[PDB]
């Protein structure tokens, strides 16, 4: 009896979990690609910014 | 023990439930739908200042919030903000233990939390009616070393430690108000969403989750190491992180799909990932390494782009600013240096 | 400075305050000697540092000995993996290792099978190999020596050690017993080992304790004049 | 609890020597710079000296030196300023003035409450047209400096301060570097300007906005204040 | 002037000037380049070594003004006045190298027998304001160097030369003596306290690397041995039978020999003391 708290906690949490909703890896990846696309002119570290406007220059 | 015998059975069969529902949600991978757009060119990265001052190790750092103060946390028993633009150094909070290996930055930049060996974190004041930096609280419900600490206000903020558990605490008051518990290891970093309502851990059984700050439970679970987890970070959109292990490899996980998604790895390579961090619009994936050098990572390719090599020892910690104009990088050789 | 305002000069200056007032503790706290004490809970580790000195997870005692002042770290606290912050402590000036004799034949409460002295032994294996204390001398005391007198002439020193063949007089068993400590140095040549002997000695762990910081003192001077 | 007083005053023959001293409580004094500010009786403010933290750096007015001298005592939390030579415009009410300087703080936010010396018988001009606005509570009123150079440095910030002294009071800080509100100033108080034009706004006026208002420039020394600006019912 | 007349000393000398020169700069050469660039915490012990190779540096520089000079039978053929600078560095950088001989061995010394001693922890600011209060002494010491005249004139050759003959007073033999007989009793001092000190430790003993730095304390003592009793014992066995000695040509062989071997001190101390050494960097 000591040990079966810990293993039904264990196995709601694993119940809670499996009720999960999930979406297709495809959306995400593409999901992730297009805040990559949507946001690369605002990235300084990939697109170098010239020295007028580099705090460190 | 039959309860018990059952409980595992059943337990075991949920984990392959889920599993089963992983595998049949998986349809294609990233590398496939990314290999339609060009790669990113090759990253020159060039050192710009270097922070000298730390006479010890340096373990960790934080930007604030305006992309030009920071903070740094040295064995030396010092806590040192920094004007990265004028390498000028504001303050320099001496600390009663000198074992801290952990150190934040409140977004209002009014305060500076640090911690370590001692079990214990504490705030500091930094706008005093007088000149000086004063302890405001100190937070003692741990039973085991500091971790890492991130506020969310100035009145919250959210511990980790070596106790296997996280706790979330009211500074007015000094109480714990939630506690996360679930990881059975050492829990070893965290890293709060942008809208602040969740935060993610990885632990030395590694495995990382997901909390929900507001009801104190335990969403998702990711298991893709097969080593202790060092650091974790929050995707900027706020639907992904990664996470960097002692298996030489990094990962990339999605909330919304609850699986893995790419790795970061390579043969010539096969040292430990001690902090890692994302660039603004996310294409970067900057990691640091015991091999003395940090690697810039294309996020959507897994192919390398840059190598940030300036110091002669372990790099411990990383950073990108706010606007992500430059990356600063902490060492074991005390010195600080912001590459841009 | 001549490009700069007048609040970015007192700025400056206000940073060099500091640059110097780091540089003034660094080189104060450059003549502390640091030990950290290591062991187990009943090895005796508090009989010793209150020898020394006439839920937190560190205790730092400080001591003073002919103008030297002494900084000990007891680490007992953290059940905590050690191999997450056992780095921490790399550069220590010497390891402090406490031993009972008296465990030789006591079981853990823990653990049935498991035996006290095997399991210190495991311990002192896994801390002199360690990969960041490649170079650390070790000070290893045994503790309960009147003890060991007692216990064993009412019972032998074979039941811990079963290949143990000699007199199971005091002396032959105390030299068995520091010989397979000493046996588990893997350096050797890089690293050395001090073994004292204590049951109630007065003013002279603080001295054994000098005398080896002492040789490690001399080692760095020596490797910092680059004779060596 | 932030405190300072001062000692010293009194009738003076001409020529003679005396020593102010001021006394600091409430605070790490050693921490901040100290100022020593002049003021006539019925005139404006005018900059005497300042030591530095750690006493590395000081400066005079052309007025004063040679004449005057300033020092600290640190462990005595005490400042000190010696004056020889004594002569008629001398005769003032001088304060102590408190500032610390790092990215981000408030020079001038604390003045001690001065004593009265009495005496028997380029710099940057800052100029305010205006001497006197009549005002009415519950009305919005605007208050112009200008600056003879440029107070705007290459560095991003317009070093100018905004001063109010209440009748019988020590002046006090309302805004920092031209837009910055102090630590207990009302959310009523605004600041803008563009290089050499500044105004300050102050919305919805109540009877407790009543004083002078004084213009500083802290671009270089000596530091030199406007003339000025007093508002009546 | 007197007409010594011997061609031995010109063709024995240019052979030990040459070899000196060829194999004396490149390694301090790479004793400084590596002390600078491939070091980075500058902690005492380290700035007295770095003036040593500056000053055998210093001699390597001035030494090839010479090679010639023996070549075309002691004649100065080219200047009046660099011939006091010609032989002002080689009192200066010649008395340079001594005293930072008595350092190196007297700091040594404070970090043996005095481990705990505050000498041990002054800062590179302090030892810096003592090499700058030693290394300028050595420059008072030889202002006559420069405030004096050398050059003396025969009927086809011109003879610049400072050990002479006769009986120089108070400069070049006085001082010679006691900068060579004073450093070396703190030297052997030293070096014998030193090796006492370390054996009675018993269980440092027991490694090879103190056995071989003890064998390193010795080895310095017996260069400098070697290497300037020459020079002394043939001026002093000079200045006692004087009267007899009218600037003999078989006298005057024997101190240009010896101050060849002083000559190579500034050689012998690169290998000695760098590059026998696991803790210092590497140069591939
Ligand atoms: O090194 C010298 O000072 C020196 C001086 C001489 O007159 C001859 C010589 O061969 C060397």
């Amino acid at each position: 009896t000591a040990s079966i708290a810990q293993a039904r906690k264990l196995v709601e949490q694993l119940k809670m979990e499996a009720n999960i909703d999930r979406i297709k890896v495809s959306k995400a990846a593409a999901d992730l690609m297009a805040y990559c696309e949507a946001h690369a002119k605002e990235d300084p570290l990939l697109t170098p910014v010239p020295a007028s406007e580099n705090p460190f220059r | 023990q039959s309860e018990l015998d059952q409980l595992r059975q059943e337990a075991e069969q949920l984990k392959n439930q889920i599993r089963d529902a992983r595998k049949a949600c998986a349809d294609a991978t990233l590398s496939q739908i990314t290999n339609n757009i060009d790669p990113v060119g090759r990253i020159q990265m060039r050192t710009r200042r270097t922070l000298r001052g730390h006479l010890a190790k340096i373990y960790a750092m934080h930007w604030g919030t305006d992309s030009r103060l920071l903070v740094s946390a040295s064995q030396d028993g010092k806590l040192i903000i920094w004007d990265s633009y004028t390498t000028n150094k504001v303050h320099a909070i001496p600390l009663r233990s000198s074992w801290v290996m952990t150190c934040a930055y409140a977004p209002s930049g009014n305060y500076v939390a640090c911690g370590g060996l001692d079990n214990i974190c504490s705030i500091y004041n930094l706008k005093t009616r007088e000149g000086n930096v004063r302890v405001s609280r100190e937070l003692a419900g741990h039973t085991g070393y500091l971790s890492c600490c991130r506020f969310l206000d100035d009145n919250q903020i959210v511990t980790s430690s070596g106790d296997t558990t996280c706790a979330l605490w009211d500074i007015e008051t000094g109480q714990q108000t939630t506690t996360f518990t679930g990881h059975t290891g050492d829990v070893m970093s965290l890293s709060l969403a942008p809208d602040t309502r969740l935060f993610v851990s990885g632990a030395c059984d590694a495995s990382a989750k997901l909390w929900d700050v507001r009801e104190g439970m335990c969403r998702q679970t990711f298991t893709g190491h097969e080593s202790d987890i060092n650091a974790i970070c929050f995707f900027p959109n706020g639907n992904a992180f990664a996470t960097g292990s002692d298996d030489a490899t990094c990962r990339l996980f999605d909330l919304r799909a609850d699986q893995e998604l790419m790795t970061y790895s390579h043969d010539n390579i096969i040292c430990g990932i001690t902090s890692v961090s994302f660039s603004k619009s996310g294409r970067l994936l900057l990691a640091g390494y015991d091999d003395f050098n940090c690697n810039v990572w294309d996020a959507l390719k897994a192919d390398r782009a840059g190598v940030l090599a300036g110091h002669d020892n372990r790099v411990s910690c990383l950073g990108v600013t706010d606007d992500g104009m430059a990356v600063a990088t902490g060492s074991w050789d005390s010195f600080l240096k912001i590459w841009n | 400075g001549c490009t700069l305002s007048a609040e970015d000069k007192a700025a400056v200056e206000r940073s060099k305050m500091i640059d110097r007032n780091l540089r003034e503790d660094g080189e104060k706290a450059a003549r502390e000697v640091k030990l950290l004490l290591l062991g187990a809970g009943e090895s005796g580790k508090n009989t010793i540092v209150k020898q020394m000195k006439i839920t937190t997870g560190i205790v730092e005692t400080h001591f003073t000995f002919k103008d030297l002042h002494f900084k000990m770290f007891d680490v007992g606290a953290q059940r905590s993996e050690r191999k997450k912050w056992i780095h921490c402590f790399e550069g220590v000036t010497a390891i402090i290792f406490c031993v009972a004799l008296s465990d030789y034949d006591l079981v853990l409460a823990e653990d049935e099978e498991m035996n006290r002295m095997h399991a210190s032994m495991k311990l002192f294996d896994s801390i002199c190999n360690n990969k960041w204390f490649t170079d650390t001398s070790i000070i290893l005391f045994l503790n309960k020596k009147d003890l060991f007198e007692e216990k064993i002439k009412k019972s032998p020193l074979t039941i811990c050690y079963p290949e143990y063949a000699g007199s199971n007089t005091y002396e032959e068993a105390a030299a068995y017993i520091q010989c397979q400590f000493e046996d588990l140095n893997k350096r050797k040549d890089t690293k050395e080992i001090y073994t004292h002997f204590t049951c109630s000695t007065d003013t002279k762990n603080v001295q054994f304790v000098f005398d080896a910081v002492t040789d490690v003192i001399i080692k760095n001077n020596l490797k910092d004049c680059g004779l060596f | 609890m932030v405190q300072l007083v001062e000692s010293g005053g009194g009738l003076v023959q001409p020529g003679g020597s005396r020593k102010l001293s001021c006394s600091a409580s409430g605070f790490a004094f050693s921490s901040f710079g100290m100022h020593w500010v002049r003021q006539a009786p019925e005139k404006g403010l005018e900059w005497v000296a300042y030591i530095s933290s750690g006493s590395g750096t000081i400066y005079y007015a052309d007025t004063v030196k040679g004449r005057f001298t300033i020092s600290r005592d640190d462990p005595k939390n005490t400042l000190f300023l010696q004056m020889t030579s004594l002569r008629s415009e001398d005769t003032a009410m001088y304060y102590c003035v408190r500032s610390i300087y790092y990215y981000g703080s408030s020079p001038f936010d604390f003045w001690g409450q001065g004593t009265t010396l009495t005496v028997s018988s380029s710099d940057i001009v800052m100029t305010q047209a205006t001497s006197s606005v009549p005002v009415t509570p519950g009305e919005s009123v605007s208050i112009s400096c200008r600056s003879s150079k440029s107070l705007l440095h290459s560095n991003g910030n317009t070093y100018l301060y905004w001063f109010l002294q209440r009748p019988g009071q020590s002046p006090q800080l309302l805004i920092y570097r031209m837009s910055n509100l102090a630590s207990g100033v009302p959310d009523r108080f605004s600041g803008s300007g563009s290089g050499t034009a500044f105004t300050l706004t102050i919305s919805r006026l109540e009877a407790e906005d009543v004083g002078v208002y004084y213009c500083m420039q802290h671009l270089e020394y000596p530091l030199t204040f406007g003339a000025g600006t007093k508002l009546e019912l | 002037c007197c007409r010594i007349e011997g061609d031995t000393i010109s063709q024995v000398m240019p052979p030990l000037l040459i070899v000196a020169f060829v194999l004396g700069a490149l390694g301090n050469g790479v004793a400084l380049c590596g002390f600078c660039f491939h070091m980075k915490t500058w902690k005492p012990s380290t700035v007295y070594l770095f003036n040593l190779a500056v000053a055998d540096f210093l001699l390597m520089i001035c030494l090839p003004f010479r090679t010639d000079y023996y070549l075309r039978r002691r004649h100065w053929a080219f200047g009046d006045i660099p011939c006091r600078v010609g032989l002002f560095t080689l009192a200066m950088n010649r008395a340079g190298s001594i005293v930072f001989l008595t350092v190196v061995a007297a700091d040594r010394y404070f970090k043996v027998v005095h481990p705990h001693h505050a000498v041990n922890t002054i800062s590179t600011r302090v030892a810096a304001g003592i090499v700058c209060t030693l290394w300028a002494l050595v420059i008072l010491g030889t202002v006559y160097l420069l405030l004096e005249n050398h050059l003396c004139v025969q009927e086809t050759a011109v003879s610049c030369e400072s050990f002479i003959m006769e009986s120089a007073n108070g400069w070049h033999d006085i001082m010679f003596q006691l900068e060579f007989f004073m450093p070396l009793g703190i030297i052997l001092f030293c070096s014998f306290k030193i090796v006492w000190s370390l054996r009675r430790r018993q269980q440092l003993a027991r490694q090879a690397r103190m056995k071989k730095a003890t064998r390193f304390i010795m080895v310095v003592a017996i260069v400098f041995i070697t290497c300037y009793l020459p020079s002394v014992s043939a001026r002093l066995y000079f200045l006692w039978t004087v009267p007899s000695s009218a600037c003999d040509p078989s006298v005057h062989g024997a101190l240009h020999i010896t101050l060849s071997f002083t000559y190579m001190n500034s050689m012998l101390d690169p290998l000695v003391y760098y590059f026998s050494s696991p803790s210092f960097p590497k140069f591939y």
